[PDB]
């Protein structure tokens, strides 16, 4: 099997309605003798142009071992839901073997890399948790 | 004696080999101006094999919507 | 036009060297031209090309100063 | 009550604050007082003041633009400024020595041009 990484996005009222996605494509993966090195989340990201009338959009990152097939099949989930609203999904990637890494690229997201439309509280309740004594 | 003190990606052969990659976001902030721009091998503190990979990855990250591209956002 | 700044107010300062946004800036490399492989320094060594009584006077001035024989 | 003053002891606003928003462009400049939230309180121009294209793209031009749009917000109580130019025209401090010389304190200077990455192909003059 190979390394594979993981992106995908969902609204910004979904932002802690995406662990429960996670679950799923955990499963799928765990389901092939495949494993999770990181999980991480890179929070609300701003739009040049409004998806279903709104301006602002949530980020989310998977890093994964699995078989390649469950993550072409996992970038056609993502492409076929209306929810998971874009993806990408990058071929031969790890993970970091750091814990807590993602907290300073969502310090980042929070300052210059979004327009801070939505509270940073919610969008945290996604990917990695921000243990700031390991990072 | 022996050994002597490397700089960033140097002293060594098997190190910046393939690309420097992308998913670090908060790392490739360090490689932007705050116009969004990039800053050459010399500012890096790279040669120019990483520099030309460090380039891809900054680009990825912006057009991916995660890195700062301008001063500016809507 | 006026670039961000730590500055109070600046309009009394004269600067110019840095304060545009096309105007002698960087982005005009591709804003309003072809691509040109061969042209952006060509017309250096154009540009510099004919002037050259007050290259050469410049040149003689130092050739002559240098020698410590006057 | 006696008869009224000979020159206002009083004004109808009195918010403080706002932002002079200059496009210094390349033929004109215009200057508009906006308050803090971006509606528009009173603006005033280059081209206004008598001049046509070939006079009204000068920072003389645009630092009288200035003058008659420090007149223009009078009323509105603004007296601190910043300030905000777009545009590739010359309008861009000559406008603003003239701006805080009508009776505004100015803070701070930026720019809001916008630039692209690429972006679409650009308007021409002169056929470049």
């Amino acid at each position: 099997m190979r390394h594979y990484e993981i992106v995908f996005m969902v609204h910004p009222d979904q932002s802690e309605q995406v662990p429960g996605m996670i679950e799923r494509y955990t499963a799928a993966i765990t389901g092939a003798e495949g494993k999770i090195h990181r999980l991480e989340d890179w929070g609300r990201r701003q739009l040049a142009y409004p998806i279903n009338k709104l301006h602002k959009a949530h980020y989310v990152l998977m890093n994964v071992e699995a078989p390649q097939e469950v993550i072409d099949e996992l970038e056609t989930t993502f492409r076929f839901n209306d929810a998971v609203i874009r993806s990408m999904v990058m071929r031969t990637k790890h993970a970091v073997t750091e814990a807590s890494p993602m907290v300073k690229a969502k310090d980042e997201r929070r300052e210059r890399r979004d327009d801070f439309a939505n509270e940073t509280a919610d969008d945290a309740e996604a990917g990695d948790s921000e243990e700031e004594e390991e990072e | 004696a022996r050994y002597f003190r490397r700089r960033k990606f140097c002293r060594f052969t098997a190190e910046g080999v393939q690309e420097i990659d992308y998913k670090d976001i908060a790392t490739l902030k360090n490689y932007i101006t705050e116009s969004g721009k990039i800053v050459p091998s010399r500012i890096t503190g790279t040669r120019a094999k990483y520099q030309r990979q460090l380039a891809r990855a900054i680009k990825r990250a912006r057009y991916l919507s995660l890195l700062p591209y301008t001063d500016r956002h809507q | 036009p006026v670039i961000k700044v730590r500055e109070n107010e600046p309009f009394d300062v004269a600067l110019r060297r840095f304060k545009r946004s096309c105007e002698k800036a960087g982005v005009l490399a591709e804003v309003r031209r072809r691509e040109f492989y061969e042209k952006p320094t060509t017309e250096r060594k154009r540009a510099k090309a004919s002037a050259v009584k007050r290259h050469a006077k410049k040149l003689a001035r130092e050739n002559a100063r240098r020698t410590r024989l006057y | 009550a006696k008869a009224p003053i000979r020159a206002r002891k009083r004004v109808r606003k009195q918010v403080s604050d706002g932002v002079a928003h200059i496009h210094a462009s390349f033929n004109n400049t215009i200057v508009t007082i906006t308050d803090r939230q971006g509606n528009a309180l009173g603006w005033a121009t280059a081209g206004g003041s008598g001049f046509r294209g070939s006079r009204k793209s000068t920072p003389f031009a645009a630092q009288v633009a200035a003058e008659r749009c420090a007149d223009a917000v009078k009323e509105y109580g603004i007296k601190n400024l910043e300030v905000m130019v777009k545009g590739p025209g010359p309008g861009r401090e000559s406008t603003i020595r003239a701006l805080n010389a009508a009776g505004f304190r100015i803070t701070n200077i930026t720019d809001v041009t916008p630039i692209p990455h690429n972006g679409c192909r650009p308007p021409k003059k002169r056929r470049v």
